[PDB]
């Protein structure tokens, strides 16, 4: 399969005023491993992350497309995007690729900075969007990932509270999978401020 | 004038300027002359350092031309290219009244637009068909006269007012006393004629399109 | 034909961008009054004849839900920036999912009337247009020009009465007017221009408030004629 | 249709091209336009129109990136101009979207030197093909490149280009030029660069006190470089220090301007 | 698409438009070529001298490749142009051949697009002459100049632009066979100082030898302006 | 320069569309259209001259479709060639919104394509104006309602209560004005509206008119189609006006 | 008097000058006439000869267009075969089409329309020709004339060129629901041998059509003995 | 003013008689024809001594039995000469075998005459020279498009003074020597100049061998010493 060759994974979840958004570090050609310093993570601006998995060269493509579009609305509008913009231009770019698609699955959450409200969304490879508002998963250990989350998250969490949580759901299931793995790099987003942490994980 | 400088002006009393003037680069071209019996069609020409005057179009048809060449030869790729394609789909000779017709109809589309120039050439087309010998003339302005005998060219007038008391003779006549009676009339709008500035050429019942050698020609200079 | 029609001049005047520009200001009056909760526009709309339909005229126009505008000059040459602006409007909603500001849409209407003063083949368009509307920063009114210039104003006109009525305005504009009031403004402002007697059907009206546009009816509008 | 054709790009008998020479006629009854080099950043300076009371703001959210006569192009080139306004747009677009292809492309900026030479290419075009009129600006273009470090360009109407120490352009262009060449030196820090233009400008438009309502400032500059994310991309490397354009405001200017007023009045007491 | 028929000819065999960038052509700065044994001088006149301009000067005389250089008179944002279309050939032709371009034939392909603005609907004429030198891969000196109809010619020294007639009757005197590297560096300056003023920073300077290229700084320029103003007073 | 392609004179002005409004009345003839109650109605000269003509090949009525009619008034041919574009209109609006072209509609996009020529260099204006008529229909109650709409070379589009076009179109129009006056022509009944745009054609030629010196068309409530009115029917009506 | 060099403009009185002098042309051609009977169309026109040596048939003014209509051209020639070409191309569409001989009357409005759009377009002069239309399809007999400026209009008789007032006068004196073909044949070419001027014009000679029942609704040139 | 496809009222195309007046102000070229051999030959013309005079050859090879030379426009030219040789190469690709004189000489001017698209005319006129089975042939091409054989011709400046040289000389039955002399003769008088070996071009095509060879300046000299 295409969307595996390349490995990796990716989990956002909400919180009270916050989200935390992680990856996996692994890049791979199916079971070589080329490099062990590989996070999928971009930050767009202050208050939004983008995390793309797939094909290796479809993310590396379509996340410079995206830098550069973000730049000239910039320019034209003299204002920083929002996160709600942001993921109906991300879903358009992908259906104008309809019939000869680009090979990625993107996660996106973004922060509110006035009112303080959280927005996640995930879509396919074709643009089509899933908005929910507790967490979305992408990528090699998808649907381990999507049973965790289901367990261990609750409503309501602030932003440490939320990163074990996080982390354990990312860990536990990256170990059940051969082409993810390698620790987790992850970052907490407050309307204040942005952390960003390494995580240990196994070496296999 | 200021009604002269462009094919798309009519003038004040419905005159286009443009295409008269085309019409004078065919009147003082070099003389040519064609004549007709019942089964033949005979052209002369005065081609004096040879300058080409004469063009074979396919088996069965053929022409002369005055005025500028360049445009001659334009026209002669045009229907040599037509007559192969007729051939090419029904196996047989492009019939002479279709040939007269896209030639009238190609000359026009040429006085009509601003992006076009109008063709300053005159031909005399002779053939021979299913319905027998045929001589047309074609002009700048898109007309096309199908005659028993004319001359175009330099000094023309001559020759038309020979053939004007002859020409009730000529389908009594033979091949012979045909091409004589072409070689006197062209000898009229004219130094002598000699094999070696005159073409002579032929086309009919039983003869494909020819021009005579300078052997051939002998016997009638 | 693809040559140039506007062309500089040994001054460096672009004489068919003044040309149209005083076709522009030949048209009739309308204008516009920002208060610090929306947005007024006006505009005269008399007949020739009271053969002709008043109902079907329109001077003032809907570009989308929050935005709208008015123009003096040439009529059939507004109707095609208006289609335009429209497609604009929409266009940007299906990439973005939001509502264009009223900075991105005059920008693109801008950038239209600059190609008709320099492509080749075609004439500037004889009209100017005011752009009012609301977005996130907040209610705005813009003037756009033939030559495809633009501004933001708190109040102004445009056309034939418009420097009376721009020094009428000068003098009664505050910056703390509620929406109410600033109808109330427009009006007045209108009717000292106006050769004739102003009525709900010789007149046109539209307005911002809570971030949408409506054209006010006739109805509508007499009741704020009898008040004045 | 063809009588009627004004031959745009025709040559005249000594060599001369007419429209060229008629829309650069045009920039010279502009709103003057000033820039000056120093050690520390670009100054580019402008005067504005006279200041109605109905004028309104456009209220954008981020306020460095467009006055009324100065634009951001990319973060290490900002320029100003004189002549026709929308014909300005048009090509200000046309450097926005060249500018950051290269850095599509390349994933580094663009250099100053080439990002001008492109501009200029775009109006030599139309001197030559196509039978329209030329566009009618002259650009300053102030950049920070490593290559050659801070500089300051100009444009004109015939797509020529260059490089200056100080230059001015539109309306009092000669009067400029001529103070310029007198106060400036190789060895002007920012702030001193500021104060210099703001009393060029105070003598052009002829006022004894200078309105900071009828000015404007910009400045391209080097501060201090933001985060340094390590964990997102472990092989990035930026350095100490990043260019930036930036638009002064009236809380900026204050202190700069009576500095200027100073100089203006230890100037009038000498004579 | 404009398509109009700008040149043409006129009733006694004149193209008009193509004297007229002649024209444009000796009103432009003036600019000098000198071959000498093993080495290819180009040296050109500058605007001006002002204490505004920036000292790193913008650049009047172009690289087309390693080995091959160009100097201009005239419109120099058409020269811009040209010299874009000179250099995307050279590398076309190491694409389709591996060999380096040689002069005479990139010559050839610049004259050859002068000519084609000359009979081309809807476009002028390039008002620009150009000087061309370089070495082949077998060290011999080339040096060629083109004007704006597209005709090319071998020259041993030439100069074009303005006062061009006066700098070449000048040369034809005093120029000698086989002269060296600096000898070339004299005889150049004290060609163009018959048309400019002063010659302090009013001259830049490029000399070419087989494999080697040199922008001349201020200070060895200085050297051999004072050595050459010390033999005109003579 | 500015008298001969569209480019501004220094006043603001187009004057080959003012000459294009010239070429209108250059042809001669005067049409008249009123509105009433339930109807629309327009009444246009029909002028043979020659005696060897053959009168039901010249009309100046055309339909667009089923339930649009037209009226030219100007040069014949430019405004053959607006009826040709119309009808192709109409059938493109119906394939892509799957139901036929409002007349409100349709004048605004001929209006437009009169607006392309005064903006683009080299396609000669069309020296007509174009009067369009049909029944359109109401959201409300869902009831239907006579329209009129005029659109002119330059391309303005405009709605009316009555309209005379053509020679004498000044003093047609004054005469329309005065009769207004006493009841508003959409209270009348056809009759009426009909004794009032015979008698305006009549004032303005200063001459008497028979069945055949006219041509009429309709639209009701009744039939919303666009149909001939039979020569009987004009008949009545003259001589219901020759009485009073 | 910049106005009248291109069809494009509009002169200050509202006419369109080229057009006019395009009508000109065709007002000192050779004349035709033509007859509407109860049972056809007959067309009769005056060839004016340039040289006595031409053969028969040449320069031929009158063509078939479909089985059931047909052409006759005053003024230019050659701008006239051009609308001829034209013809048979809508006539052809019809039947492939359509599965219908073209109406008489969509015959005309098409040639109509396509001669006026070269009234309007800078690049293009308008036609130097009048033509004259005759068919017999289902909607009977039928005559139609169209001129340069695209000017369509239907016709019980109607004569054009340098002899049309005259013959115009004599074509009043025919009854024409009465009137047949053969009758018709006689009649005109009478006029077209009264209104010949032999001062300026020395040689020439008739050519004559019809579509009838005779015929077989078959548009035709008649045969030489009819005359 | 007037467009580039107007004619005159005497019937010829304006932009084509300018161009004709431009090969006037050439430098002078010319050819001879033996039943030997053809013979062309040019005064080069240098602008100064500072020219390499390698640089400016006005003799071209186009095939190896066949040469050119030109006059009028030097750019023009070797766009025709570009074509000349493709078309010599496509036809031995095709055919395998050499191109003929005659034809070459056709496929220059069907390039010569495609402008109204190229904006003007080309200002060049080339003799070419050449042998193939019809023996030793000599043509001229012109901006009218038209070709014609010659059994002696010049063209440019001194074009009018050599066709009194040739009317009293020229016989149709010369050797190589009387050849040659002729064309050194003709040269001196209508130069400006005096005629050194470094300042004119020469070349012959025998039928002996059929290939075309260029004189260098050693055996230029012989040729004027024998005068």
């Amino acid at each position: 399969s295409i969307l595996t060759y390349s490995g990796g994974s990716c989990l956002a979840m909400a919180g009270d005023g916050c989200f935390v958004i992680v990856s996996d570090n692994r890049l791979g050609e199916q079971l070589k491993t080329i490099s062990m310093e590989v996070p999928k993570l971009h930050v767009i601006n202050e208050s939004i992350v983008l995390g793309l998995t797939g094909l290796r060269t479809d993310q590396q493509t379509f996340s410079e497309k995206v830098r550069f579009r973000n730049e000239l609305y910039k320019l034209r509008e003299e204002r920083e995007i929002g996160g709600k913009a942001f993921a109906a231009l991300v879903s358009s770019m992908l259906y104008e690729a309809r019939f000869g698609p680009w090979f990625v699955e993107p996660v996106i959450a973004s922060i509110d900075k006035r009112t303080g409200e959280v927005y996640l969304c995930a879509m396919d490879l074709i643009g089509a969007p899933c908005e929910p508002e507790d967490y979305v998963c992408a990528g090699t250990c998808a649907e381990s990932l999507h049973g965790m989350c289901e367990a261990l998250w609750r409503p309501g969490l602030g932003p440490e509270e939320l990163f074990e949580v996080a982390a354990q759901a990312m860990l536990s299931a990256c170990d059940r999978d051969s082409l993810s793995g390698y620790g987790a790099v992850a970052a907490i987003v407050t309307r204040d401020k942005m952390t960003t942490r390494l995580i240990n994980g196994r070496k296999d | 004038n200021q009604y002269d400088t462009n094919t798309t002006t009519w003038s004040p009393t419905g005159r286009l300027f443009q295409v008269e003037y085309a019409n004078e680069a065919v009147n003082n071209g070099s003389a040519a002359v064609g004549t007709k019996n019942k089964d033949f069609v005979v052209l002369t020409a005065l081609k004096r350092s040879y300058q080409e005057k004469v063009f074979k179009l396919d088996d069965h048809v053929g022409m002369a031309i005055a005025g500028l060449v360049a445009d001659g030869r334009m026209l002669a790729r045009f229907v040599r290219t037509e007559c192969m394609n007729y051939r090419y789909m029904h196996d047989s000779d492009n019939p002479l009244p279709l040939i007269a017709e896209i030639v009238g109809e190609k000359y026009q589309r040429h006085i009509q637009f601003a992006g076009k120039r109008p063709f300053g050439v005159g031909l005399l087309i002779a053939g021979y068909d299913s319905t027998g010998p045929h001589l047309y003339h074609t002009v700048p302005s898109g007309d096309v006269f199908d005659f028993k005998a004319t001359a175009m060219g330099l000094r023309s007038q001559a020759a038309r007012t020979y053939l004007e008391k002859h020409f009730e003779s000529f389908p009594d006549c033979g091949l012979d006393e045909l091409i004589m009676h072409a070689l006197k009339a062209l000898a009229a709008a004219t130094a002598e004629l000699n094999i070696k500035n005159t073409t002579i050429a032929i086309v009919g019942k039983g003869t494909p399109f020819m021009v005579l050698t300078e052997e051939a020609a002998r016997k009638y200079l | 034909s693809a040559y140039g029609l506007t062309t500089f001049s040994p001054s460096g005047r672009l004489v068919q961008i003044e040309y149209a520009t005083t076709a522009a200001s030949k048209g009739t009056t309308a204008l516009g009054v920002k208060a610090m909760d929306g947005v007024v526009i006006a505009a005269e709309k008399k007949t020739t004849s009271p053969l002709a339909a008043s109902l079907t005229v329109q001077k003032v126009f809907v570009l989308d839900d929050h935005v709208g505008c008015t123009y003096s000059g040439i009529g059939p040459d507004c109707r095609v920036l208006v289609d335009a602006a429209r497609k604009a409007c929409q266009k940007y909603r299906l990439t973005y999912h939001e509502p264009m500001p009223v900075s991105q849409l005059v920008r693109h209407i801008s950038s239209l009337y600059q190609e008709f003063t320099q492509s080749g083949g075609v004439r500037p368009f004889g009209c100017s247009l005011l752009v009012a509307g609301a977005d996130s920063q907040g209610n705005h009114l813009y003037q756009v020009d033939p030559s495809g210039t633009f501004w933001a104003w708190k109040a102004t006109s445009i056309g034939k009465g418009s420097t009376d009525a721009k020094t009428f305005l000068e003098k009664r504009y505050t910056n703390e007017m509620e929406i109410e009031d600033a109808v109330h403004t427009a009006l007045l402002t209108l009717k000292e221009g106006f050769d004739g007697t102003m009525t709900a059907e010789n007149t046109q009206v539209g307005r911002v408030s809570e971030g949408k546009f409506e054209l006010f009816t006739v109805d509508q509008l007499k009741d704020y004629l009898d008040q004045i | 249709s063809s009588r009627y054709d004004s031959r745009t790009t025709t040559f005249s008998p000594e060599g001369r091209l007419y429209q060229v020479e008629y829309a650069e006629e045009a920039i010279s009854q502009a709103g003057t336009v000033i820039g000056i080099l120093t050690t520390g950043g670009v100054v580019l300076g402008a005067e504005k129109g006279v200041q109605n009371s109905l004028f309104d703001s456009e209220n954008m959210e981020d306020k460095n990136i467009s006055g009324e006569k100065m634009y951001k192009i990319a973060s290490h080139i900002g320029c100003s101009v004189a002549g026709v306004t929308s014909d300005a747009y048009a090509l200000l677009n046309y450097a926005r979207l060249s500018a950051n292809r290269h850095h599509y492309t390349y994933q580094e900026p663009m250099a100053a030197e080439d990002l001008c030479r492109l501009l200029c290419d775009e109006k030599q075009l139309y001197t030559q093909y196509g039978g329209v009129r030329p566009f009618g600006v002259s650009f300053l273009l102030a950049g920070w490149d490593r290559h050659h470090g801070y500089q300051l360009y100009h444009t004109d109407t015939s797509g020529n280009y260059n490089a200056w120490r100080a230059y001015a352009i539109g309306q009092n262009d000669q009067v400029a030029q001529s103070l310029l060449k007198r106060d400036w030196k190789p060895e002007l820090t920012l702030d001193e660069g500021i104060v210099l233009c703001l009393r060029v400008l105070g003598k052009t438009m002829d006022t004894v006190k200078l309105s900071a309502e009828r000015l404007e400032v910009a400045v391209l500059h080097k501060v201090p470089a933001p985060a340094t994310q390590k964990l997102l991309e472990p092989y990035g490397v930026l350095p100490k220090t990043v260019p930036e354009f930036k638009i002064l405001r009236e809380t900026d200017l204050k202190p700069l301007i009576a500095e200027a007023d100073r100089q203006r009045e230890a100037e009038e007491a000498a004579e | 698409s404009y398509d109009r028929a700008i040149t043409v000819f006129s009733p006694d065999g004149h193209l008009f438009q193509v004297e007229y960038a002649q024209e444009a052509v000796r009103k432009g700065l003036c600019a000098v070529g000198v071959r000498g044994k093993d080495s290819i001088i180009f040296a050109v006149e500058k605007k001006s001298v002002q204490k505004l301009q920036d000292s790193r000067t913008i650049r009047k005389i172009y690289k087309l490749d390693e080995h091959i250089y160009l100097a201009f008179a005239g419109l120099s944002a058409d020269a811009r142009v040209l010299v874009n279309h000179a250099q995307l050939e050279c590398q076309r032709f190491r694409l389709n051949y591996e060999d380096a371009v040689d002069v005479d034939l990139l010559v050839r392909y610049v004259a050859k697009v002068q000519q084609k603005s000359t009979q081309s609907s809807g476009s002028r004429p390039y008002g620009v002459s150009t000087i061309i030198g370089g070495f082949n891969e077998n060290g011999q000196p080339h040096l060629w100049k083109t004007d704006p109809s597209g005709m090319s010619s071998a020259w041993r020294a030439v100069a074009i632009g303005r006062n061009d007639k006066t700098v070449l009757e000048f040369m034809e005197k005093s120029y000698q066979e086989n002269m060296t590297r600096d000898q070339c560096v004299h005889f150049a300056i004290k060609a163009l100082l018959e048309a400019v003023e002063s010659g302090s920073k009013n001259i830049e300077l490029v000399v070419l030898e087989n494999k080697k290229a040199l922008y001349m700084g201020d200070d060895e320029l200085r050297k051999f302006v004072v050595e050459v103003e010390k033999e005109r007073e003579e | 320069f500015d008298k001969y392609i569209t480019v501004f004179s220094p006043e603001g002005s187009l004057y080959q569309v003012e000459y294009a409004f010239k070429a209108v009345t250059y042809a001669g003839l005067l049409t008249v259209a009123i509105r009433c109650k339930d109807a629309v109605l327009v009444f246009t000269q029909h002028n043979v001259p020659d005696r060897l003509m053959r009168p039901d090949t010249i009309t100046s009525l055309h339909n667009i479709n089923k339930d649009i009619g037209t009226c030219i008034t100007g040069r014949a041919p430019d405004g053959k060639s607006l009826v040709q574009k119309a009808r192709q209109e109409a059938s493109e609006y119906k394939y892509r919104y799957g139901s036929p072209i409002p007349v409100s509609v349709l004048a605004k996009r001929v209006a437009d394509m009169a607006q392309v020529r005064t903006q683009h260099a080299g396609l000669r204006l069309m020296g007509v104006v174009m009067t369009f008529l049909g029944m359109e229909q109401n959201d409300a109650d869902g009831s239907w309602v006579p329209q009129i709409y005029c659109v002119d070379p330059a391309g303005w589009c405009g709605s009316y209560h009555a309209c005379a076009i053509g020679k004498k179109q000044i003093e047609a129009n004054a005469f329309l004005e005065k009769k207004q006056k006493n009841a508003p022509f959409h209270t009348l009944s056809q009759k009426d509206a009909a004794m009032i745009a015979l008698a305006a054609l009549q004032s303005a030629l200063g001459a008497s008119l028979k069945a055949t010196d006219v041509e009429v068309g309709r639209c009701s409530v009744e039939d919303h189609c666009f149909r001939r009115v039979p020569d009987e029917d004009v008949e009545e009506w003259l001589t219901a006006l020759a009485e009073a | 008097t910049e106005h009248d060099q291109s069809t494009d403009i509009f002169s200050a009185d509202g006419r369109v000058f080229q057009v006019e002098y395009a009508c000109k042309a065709v007002d000192n051609g050779s004349t035709a006439v033509a007859a509407c009977c109860t049972d056809g169309v007959v067309v009769a026109v005056e060839k004016i000869l340039t040289s006595r040596m031409l053969e028969e048939g040449s320069n031929d003014r009158i063509h078939a267009v479909d089985r059931q209509a047909g052409v006759c051209i005053c003024g230019m020639l050659p701008d006239g075969r051009a609308v001829v070409s034209r013809a048979r191309a809508e006539a052809e569409n019809s039947r492939d089409v359509f599965a219908t001989p073209i109406p008489g009357s969509v015959l005309a409005s098409r040639i109509g329309e396509f001669m006026h759009v070269y009234t309007t377009h800078y690049a293009y002069r308008p036609f130097g020709c009048s033509v004259i239309i005759a068919s017999y399809a289902d909607d009977g007999p039928q005559l139609f004339v169209s001129d340069p400026s695209g000017t369509v209009a239907g016709y019980y008789g109607i004569a054009l060129g340098k002899g049309k007032t005259v013959a115009k006068t004599e074509l009043e004196k025919l009854n024409f629901k009465s009137i047949t073909c053969d009758e018709a044949v006689v009649k005109l070419t009478k006029i077209l041998h009264d209104v010949h001027d032999k001062s300026k014009d020395k040689l020439y000679e008739l050519e004559v059509a019809w579509v009838c029942n005779k015929s077989n609704c078959v548009f035709q040139h008649v045969p030489n003995d009819m005359i | 003013d007037r467009g580039v496809n107007t004619f005159s009222p005497e019937g010829r195309i304006f932009q084509i008689e300018y161009a004709i007046e431009a090969i006037k102000l050439g430098s002078t070229s010319l050819g001879i024809q033996t039943p030997d051999a053809v013979v062309i030959a040019a005064e080069k013309r240098v602008p100064s001594v500072l020219v390499d005079p390698s640089s400016m050859n006005k003799i071209l090879e186009i095939d190896y039995h066949m040469g050119t030379v030109l006059s009028g426009m030097v750019a023009d030219a070797r766009i025709l000469v570009e074509h000349a040789r493709v078309e010599a190469q496509n036809h031995r690709f095709t055919y395998d075998e050499p191109m003929r004189v005659e034809s070459c000489a056709l496929a220059t001017c069907d390039l010569s005459v495609r402008f109204g698209l190229m904006s003007r005319p080309f200002g060049v006129s080339l003799l070419i020279a050449g042998v193939d089975e019809n023996g030793p042939q000599l043509w001229q091409t012109d901006p009218s498009g038209t070709y014609t054989r010659y059994d002696a011709q010049a063209i440019g400046a001194g074009a009018e003074a050599a066709q009194t040289v040739f009317n009293e000389i020229y016989h149709r039955n010369m050797t190589v020597e009387e050849a040659e002399t002729l064309a050194v003769r003709i040269l001196k008088q209508v130069m400006e100049e005096e005629l050194t070996k470094s300042n004119i071009e020469i070349a012959i095509v025998p039928a002996s061998t059929g290939k075309l060879e260029v004189y260098d300046q050693t055996k230029i000299q012989r040729i004027i010493d024998r005068l």
